[PDB]
RNA sequence: UAAAUUAUGGUCAAUUGUUAGUAUUCAUAUUAAUUUUUUUAAAUGUUUUAUCAUUUUAUAAAGGUUUAUUUUUGAAAGAUUUUUUGUAUAAAAUUUUAGGAAUAGUUAAUAAUAAUUUAUAAUUUUGAUUAGAUUGUUUUGUUAAUGCUAUUAGAUGGGUGUGGAAAAAUAAAAAAAA
């Protein structure tokens, strides 16, 4: 029976088809990956508060540095003369 | 459907005792004395007596104390063979017997036959030998039976003995017996 | 083991016994009634919540129109619709992993999912079951049956690992220069 | 019926047997309660352990702060003698004579060709160490184990000055061990445990006496207070009982 | 349940039940052939068992590594920010 | 647990089987191995109408008034004999009969000899207790050709199921000791014309005709008329 | 088969066989005493065909 | 086996160093006999109720836990049973067999076991009462079994036990012994209450190591 | 099943659950059933490789002090046929008993004699037993029994002292079961033999112009059986094999 | 101790009684309920087996508990053979009565001890123990709202101690080895 159906299983076109409820498991972890909406700190609502504010967990931190080269003088002509229209860099 | 839970532990594998539910309540007082008469009521005791803790069945001393103060039948014996008979029933139908008779018992026993009533006795203990215990016979032993049954003048039992000597287990008869019985002669000397 | 044994609601053994994936409802007037697909355990008691692995979904057995869906003249969409929330993370770790059970009903949706094949218990009357003979198996088995290693390999990557390393990935993650 | 069903004291699973044997091969019965009776409770205590290569040899030389006259220790150690003497006069043989009397800092093993240079070196490193510091006031109490409860000692209790002595002791054993490299007993990174030995049994003695000092005499001196002493003088002494009534002594330092 | 049909071997006793289950030759080559489908059953069914369970730990793996990359980064992030705030103090 | 059904596959509950393993599934409960087991109630179940029109006595009624004629007697013993054998031999009623209690002889049960299953016992040893028809009986299994090391007791020998063949060749006096029939693999140089091996552990049966018949006019592929 | 369990007082149906426990039990307790002790010549008189069988002996 | 000569092995290396320091007792903690759960459990010396990743150095046991296995008689009810039980004593390193004979008798609490003289053995080999364990090679896995004055006229029916099952127990002996103890006449809560087994728990024949059907 | 953790549950000093401990009775059959299937694996051993305290020379003695701590495990094989001194004798002429040596006399040497010897003060031991004749195994050059007359004054016998009513266990013939070859077959090509010329290979298999002859045609039984073997967990035979192998029960 | 913008962002808090000099949450209001109405339940025979037995089938009877209720895998799940592992019974917090006094097989150490081991013991006014009432720590109603006001039911000692676990004596609505 095995036999029979691999081959007329694999003879149609219609499979080689991927099915994403055979194929895999999309999350196996028992926790969400990323916040939804469940209530904060403060007992308030998700549609009451965005994620990523002051309650989220913390991000932390004699010569020159490598972050003083790449910088320029506004006075000094730039690298290539990108065409910014006035009003958007006033 | 097993009576594991039903009943306490000791009383699995419990067969063919009457009405076990009794052996769970005998240590209640009014049951326990009720015991106490029904051992006495049994018999064979000096004292007041009750069967130990977590028994159903009676302890083998008590009941082979009964089987042998128990009297037997036959308190007459007359002929050599109702002696042996009663000494066959001490010897092989002791309680618990390891022991098991022998064809040439069977010969000592067939050869005191006197009256019919001997040859009823000594063909009920040979239906014993053969249906209860399961004894071979040997060649000479219809020879014995057949000069038994002839000591008494029953030639009926003989031929009833041939017709069929595969129930009875005579394996071997020689023709010439057969002969006697079937109509022709020159039997013995 | 019980003494009394509760009779109506008999299970094999005892309490509580393997996880087992149940259609569940309470019952009502047809017109509103729905299941539940629940992970749980053999032995129930009084409350199905007190032995409860998993939650695994609604069904409705109400064949419903599809108002929610722009009406549509392809033939087929217009049949009525039967709605069910699989879970099927915890479909999967319970059955595979956990090796779970299975009531008939449930597996019937499951099957319509194309989660599992067709159920034991559904049956065509039309077609009677086969029959069978060791030696004409055994002819059609000589004649086809492929190699050993080809075998042994589709074995590894369906029930052993499948995400494997080719040449290109491992020469991509061998350390360079200053420490090579 | 007097108290708990299964008293609390009598739970114990020992997993020092096997996974499968007490459920249905046999079953293991002990005095369990021996073993777990404690290190308050038998009175043994926990000496800085040797090496096995140094724990063959015999120490020569300790360091040792001598007791002076008109000790408290010295007269209720003597009470204690009496006492113990008029319990069992078996004790005779282990105790030690009053006049030996003498607080064991750290025990030490000198090879006899250096001798020389070494108790100079020793001497003059510990004179460094004690220079500083003033004399100790020390408290006495509680009675203690070594040796399996063949050296039975009086415990210095960290209650007073004895902080001093840790540092103090603490410097010369990683100069006489650490520095020229000398054998003490121990790790010289280790501090050992300063002590009163009051009886001992030594390796000789063992067959008449018994191999351990039974607990029935010192039971009841166990927890006993032998009082407060205060000691100006440090030694390095080479093991005689014969010179002087006291150790022979290789070497002394005044605390002031 | 498992049939007791009529044709099993019927036992004689007052004392329990009135048919023992024996069989027929038959009825016995009949139960294996019925046992032979359905065994064309679970081996499919099973082989699934054992396909879900691999995809579920390979599942695991990719993700529950990702988290840890995540949250590493995460702990690393405060233990330096704990530490920032220990030279301040 | 040791050795499944078709490895674990939990698909049905029937799938398992109707016992999980050969051996006991609680520790506390031993007898629950898997035996090889034999229709008890059936086989016992001894015919009483064979007692009919008999007048058996009893073991102690012994008395005078109490017996019967030496003929009544002997179809009564007949009748008893009878009874007996009425559904099949038990062993202890072949092995009295042979000669050195049957010794060396082999013992087959009925079903061992039929299909594709081959089975019989050598006996070693017999006690009979007092009582005949009962006992312990010791042999060595031979099973397709292979045979066991050492002896073992004969189970089911009270249950009168067995048929055995009498051969001079076979017997050993008491003196001697019962050998253990060579196993055909090892021992003797296997040969086909002497043995022939009737199924092997990967072989089973090709499928009787009307069985099929039946099956088929069962489940209504071929008709059925009234 | 149910029909002959019903008969017992198994609270669920069964197949298990349980008994009951009457007021009297056993013999003591239903009024009867002992059993009649047996007279013994009176069962060792020789039956009727023993002594037709002496009179076709005799003869 | 492996563990044993690895570390033996491992402890003789060690003892032949020439240079060591000696450990620091400050660093080598002890055990606790303070950690969650309800039971005590005693462990291994070299084993600890904490997570302890490092190693530490190879020891010698200076009391070795000994096991002593006694045959008992056992009440289960439907006769006697004969099961085996052991006395664990510690016994100094160097002790000597007598002096292990003298710890047993003192450690144990069945009343059932010391009541005649016993002699210690080694797959059935005695003893010396004189010698020390360090002869024997006796490493605390060793096997060692107890063997009692009666104990080899057991396979008679005199010296063991006669249960009321298949005996006379009379009032001669009811007012002595185990069978005294035991109260066989039953009470109403009924009596010490012993554990039973059925008649029929092993089959016809009784427990072997041999399978015999 | 597994065997549980430990046990919490009752107290220790009454133990409560266990296996009876297994002793062998020297009075009964049951003994030998345990001791004779191990003497053949012994002999076997003795017939291929030496072992060095089987073969002995003038039986042993011992004073009546160290007796109990030096002979019980002693095995060792004597020539001639003397019983140890102070030993009561009992001859064995029970069948039962004597049954379990069957595959040992047979395909080992012929058994001749069983002996069981109890001494003064009952407390030992001895299973003796002689056997008649060579053996019916070859024996090896190099080989203990190689140094016996008894084999290769046909008789010679097996000594063995033990406890009475101990664990079969401490009856020590577990030690015994190292395994080494016969060599009797490969003896054939060795440079020592001389019929290693009239040896032919065959290097090839022979050309086939025939197929095997078809079995005899299948009788389904026709009385009642137990149903199926594999789903009452039944082994082949109930003999031995796997569950999932139904082959040779009925079908 | 300075303002702020690259401008409505992070998703709705919103209160409705016709009274009677004045002081004080108090009759008649709405919402929620009981008064109030047969459209969701149901009937008995649990079941195999090797036969007088043995395998499978573990929390709805009542009593009135407020420092109170706590636990394993040896069963099944469960995959190959035999040994094989360790983890558990313990605690912490929340505890009612208008007018308030002592409670008790009793604490802690010893230990597989002690119906008379040793001791200056334990619980209580920071409210005990008896006694009354009462089914304990996601469930309701009212409300703009810190509140007020509900929440069923379910673990009731031991006495041959079976069983992995006592949850074991009608009262299912759990397919219980084809
Ligand atoms: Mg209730
Ligand atoms: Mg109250
Ligand atoms: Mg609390
Ligand atoms: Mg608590
Ligand atoms: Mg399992
Ligand atoms: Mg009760």
């Amino acid at each position: 029976f095995r036999d029979v159906e691999e081959r007329r299983h694999s003879r149609d076109v219609v499979n080689e088809l991927p099915n994403p409820w055979y194929d895999y498991v999309a999350h196996a972890l028992p926790f969400p990956d990323r916040d939804a909406g469940y209530p904060d700190e403060y007992g308030d609502l998700g549609q009451w508060r965005a994620p990523g504010g002051p309650g989220s967990p913390v991000r932390g931190p004699r010569g020159y540095t490598a972050e003083w080269r790449d910088l320029r003088n506004p006075m000094r002509p730039p690298e290539f003369p990108t065409p910014w229209e006035r009003k958007y860099r006033q | 459907a097993s009576l594991r839970y039903r009943r306490p532990y000791w009383m699995m594998f419990l067969k063919g005792v009457d009405n076990w539910k009794i052996y769970t309540v005998i240590q209640q007082p009014d049951h326990q004395r009720t015991e106490m008469l029904y051992q006495a009521w049994l018999g064979g005791l000096d004292r007041p007596y009750t069967r130990p803790k977590c028994m159903a069945n009676q302890p083998l001393w008590l009941s082979k104390k009964r089987h042998m103060l128990r009297k037997e039948r036959l308190d007459g014996p007359e002929t050599p063979l109702e002696k042996y008979v009663l000494e066959w029933h001490k010897k092989f139908h002791s309680f618990q017997g390891t022991e098991r008779p022998t064809p040439d018992d069977l010969h000592t026993a067939l050869d005191l036959v006197e009256r019919p009533l001997d040859l009823s006795y000594a063909l009920q203990l040979l239906g014993q030998c053969r249906n209860l215990n399961n004894i071979r016979f040997a060649k000479e032993t219809f020879l014995v039976f057949l000069e038994a049954c002839l000591r008494v003048g029953r030639r009926d039992c003989a031929e009833y003995a041939l017709e069929h000597a595969e129930p009875l287990g005579f394996w071997f008869i020689d023709e010439d017996h057969r002969r006697y019985l079937q109509g022709e002669q020159t039997w013995y000397k | 083991a019980r003494a009394v044994i509760k009779r109506r609601s008999p299970q094999l053994w005892g309490a509580p016994g393997a996880p087992i994936i149940r259609m569940r409802g309470h019952h009502v007037v047809w017109k509103f009634q729905s299941y539940d697909l629940v992970v749980e355990h053999t032995h129930k008691r009084r409350n199905s919540d007190i032995r409860l692995l998993h939650y695994l979904g609604k069904h409705c057995p109400h064949p419903q129109k599809s108002l929610w869906s722009p009406d549509t003249p392809v033939a087929q969409d217009r049949h009525l619709f039967m709605l069910t929330t699989v879970d099927i993370d915890a479909f999967k770790y319970w059955f595979g992993v956990k090796r779970c059970r299975l009531s008939m009903k449930p597996w019937a949706l499951l099957a319509k999912a194309g989660l599992l094949p067709p159920s034991l218990t559904q049956n065509s009357k039309i077609m009677p079951k086969p029959l069978f003979d060791k030696e004409s198996l055994m002819r059609y088995y000589l004649a086809n049956r492929k190699d050993e290693d080809v075998m042994a390999r589709e074995k590894y990557l369906n029930y052993e690992n499948s995400m494997v390393k080719t040449e290109e990935e491992r020469a991509a993650e061998r350390p360079v220069a200053p420490y090579l | 019926e007097r108290g708990l069903y299964f008293p609390i004291n009598h739970r114990i699973v020992d997993h020092r047997i096997a996974p499968g044997v007490t459920v249905e091969e046999t079953d293991v019965q002990s005095r369990y309660r021996r073993e777990l009776r404690t290190n308050f409770a038998t009175g043994e205590t926990r000496q800085t352990i040797a090496p096995p290569w140094s724990a063959r040899e015999r120490p020569t030389h300790f360091f040792s702060l001598r007791l002076p006259s008109r000790n408290s220790v010295t007269l209720r150690v003597k009470e204690m003698h009496n006492h113990l003497l008029f319990s069992h006069q078996q004790c005779a043989p282990m105790l030690v004579s009053p006049t030996k009397l003498h607080i064991t800092l750290g025990v030490m093993t000198i090879p006899e060709n250096s001798r020389e240079e070494l108790v100079k070196n020793i001497q003059q490193s510990m004179s460094e160490t004690f220079a500083c510091v003033q004399p100790l006031q020390l408290r006495f109490r509680g009675l203690g184990t070594f040796d399996f409860g063949r050296v039975l000692f009086i415990r210095v209790v960290p209650e007073a000055d004895f902080g001093r002595l840790e540092r103090a002791v603490c410097d010369i054993r990683r100069r006489v061990g650490g520095v020229l490299g000398v054998d003490l007993k121990g790790n010289p990174h280790d501090s050992y445990v300063p002590h009163v030995t009051v009886a001992k049994i030594r390796p000789n003695q063992r067959q008449q006496l018994g191999d351990t000092i039974p607990q029935s005499l010192w039971a009841d001196y166990q927890h006993h207070d032998f009082g407060d002493v205060t000691l100006s003088t440090v030694d390095l002494c080479r093991m005689k009982g014969s010179p002087d009534g006291y150790y022979h002594t290789e070497g002394a330092v005044h605390l002031s | 349940r498992q049939i007791r049909p009529y044709y099993n071997l019927p036992s004689k006793s007052e004392h329990g039940r009135k048919m023992t289950g024996f069989l027929t030759p038959y009825r016995h080559w009949m139960w294996k052939q019925n046992e032979l489908w359905r065994n064309v059953h679970e081996a499919q069914f099973e082989h699934l068992r054992r396909v879900y369970k691999r995809q579920w730990l390979e599942s695991f793996r990719v993700n529950a590594d990702e988290y840890i990359y995540k949250y590493n980064i995460t702990k690393a992030a405060q233990l330096a920010q704990w530490e920032c705030e220990m030279k301040e103090q | 647990r040791a050795d499944p059904l078709n490895g674990g596959s939990s698909m049905t509950l029937g799938s398992k089987g109707s016992k999980l393993s050969p051996e006991p599934h609680r520790r506390r409960m031993p007898w629950t191995a898997a035996k090889e087991y034999v229709p008890g109630v059936v086989l016992n179940a001894r015919d009483k109408m064979v007692l009919d029109g008999v007048q058996l006595l009893d073991i102690e009624s012994i008395d005078r008034a109490s017996q019967l004629d030496p003929l009544e007697v002997l179809r009564a013993v007949v009748a008893t004999r009878e009874y007996n054998i009425s559904t099949g031999k038990n062993i202890f009623q072949l092995a009295s009969q042979a000669t050195y209690n049957g010794r060396g002889q082999r013992f087959y049960r009925k079903e061992w000899q039929e299909g594709t299953y081959d089975k019989y016992v050598t006996l070693s040893a017999i006690d009979f207790d007092r009582d005949g028809n009962k006992g312990t009986a010791y042999g060595y299994i031979t099973f397709h050709g292979e045979t066991t090391t050492r002896p073992v007791q004969v189970d089911f020998a009270d249950v009168p199921g067995w048929y055995m063949d009498f051969v001079e060749e076979r017997a050993v006096p008491f003196t001697g000791i019962v050998p253990p029939p060579p196993s055909i693999g090892t021992d003797v140089p296997v040969d086909p014309h002497s043995y022939r091996l009737k199924a092997y552990p990967y072989y089973d049966a090709p499928n009787p005709p009307e069985f099929v018949e039946r099956l088929l006019k069962d489940r209504g592929v071929l008709p059925d008329t009234p | 088969e149910w029909l002959y369990y019903k008969q017992f007082k198994t609270v669920d149906y069964s197949y298990r066989v349980i008994p009951e426990l009457p007021e009297k039990y056993r013999p003591h307790q239903s009024g009867i005493d002992q059993a009649p002790l047996p007279d013994y010549r009176e069962i060792n008189k020789m039956p009727q065909w023993a002594e037709c069988e002496e009179r076709r002996q005799s003869k | 086996g492996h563990y044993q000569q690895e570390a033996f092995e491992a402890r003789k290396r060690f003892e032949e160093s020439t240079t060591y320091p000696g450990p620091i007792r400050a660093a080598t903690p002890g055990d606790t006999r303070f950690y969650s759960g309800s039971l005590e459990s005693i462990l291994h010396d070299t084993d600890r109720h904490y997570w302890r990743a490092v190693t530490d150095d190879p020891r010698v046991q200076h009391l070795i836990p000994l096991r002593i296995r006694f045959k008992i008689f056992t009440w289960v009810t439907s006769g006697w049973e004969q099961r085996m039980q052991v006395v664990q004593i510690m016994a100094p390193k160097d002790s000597t067999i007598a002096q292990v004979k003298d710890l047993v008798i003192v450690e144990n609490q069945s009343p059932y076991l010391c009541v005649s003289s016993f002699h210690l053995a080694i797959d059935g080999k005695e003893l010396d009462p004189q010698k020390t364990l360090g002869e024997y090679g006796i490493t605390e896995q060793s096997q060692i079994d107890a063997i009692e004055q009666n104990d080899h006229l057991l396979h008679r029916d005199d010296e063991r036990p006669r249960d009321w099952t298949v005996d006379e127990i009379t009032a001669e002996d009811v007012k002595r012994s185990p069978y005294k103890e035991m109260e066989m006449q039953p009470l109403q809560n009924l009596a010490p209450r012993y554990e039973a087994r059925p008649k029929g728990y092993f089959g016809r024949t009784y427990y072997s190591g041999m399978k015999q059907s | 099943s597994r065997r549980f953790r430990y046990n919490t549950k009752f107290p220790a000093l009454v133990s409560y659950n266990k296996l009876p401990w297994e002793v062998v009775n020297h009075e009964t059959p049951q003994f030998h059933m345990h001791v004779a299937p191990h003497y053949e694996q012994l002999l076997t051993l003795a017939a291929s490789s030496p072992v060095p305290h089987i073969i002995g020379s003038k039986h042993i003695d011992v004073p009546r002090e160290h007796r109990l701590r030096l002979l019980p495990g002693m095995l060792y094989l004597l020539d001639g046929d003397t019983l140890p001194g102070e030993f009561t004798i009992n001859r064995v002429l029970d069948p039962t008993a004597l049954q379990y040596y069957g595959r040992l006399s047979s395909q080992i040497v012929t058994v001749e004699a069983v002996r069981m010897l109890v001494p003064d003060d009952l407390r030992l031991l001895c299973n003796c037993i002689t056997f008649k004749g060579p053996l019916h195994l070859p024996v090896a050059p190099y080989a203990s029994l190689a140094s016996l007359r008894g084999a290769s004054s046909n008789c010679f016998t097996l000594y063995h002292f033990v406890r009475p009513n101990r664990p079969p266990k401490e009856l020590q013939l577990e030690k015994y079961y190292i395994h080494a070859p016969c060599v009797a077959p490969l003896s054939e090509f060795a440079s020592n033999s001389d019929e290693r010329g009239n040896w032919r290979p065959r290097l090839q298999a022979p050309k086939r112009t025939r197929r095997a002859t078809p079995l005899p045609a299948y009788r389904p039984p026709q009385s009642y059986l137990m149903g199926l073997a594999e789903r009452l967990a039944v082994v082949p035979g109930g003999c031995f094999g796997r569950r999932s192998l139904m082959w040779g029960h009925w079908f």
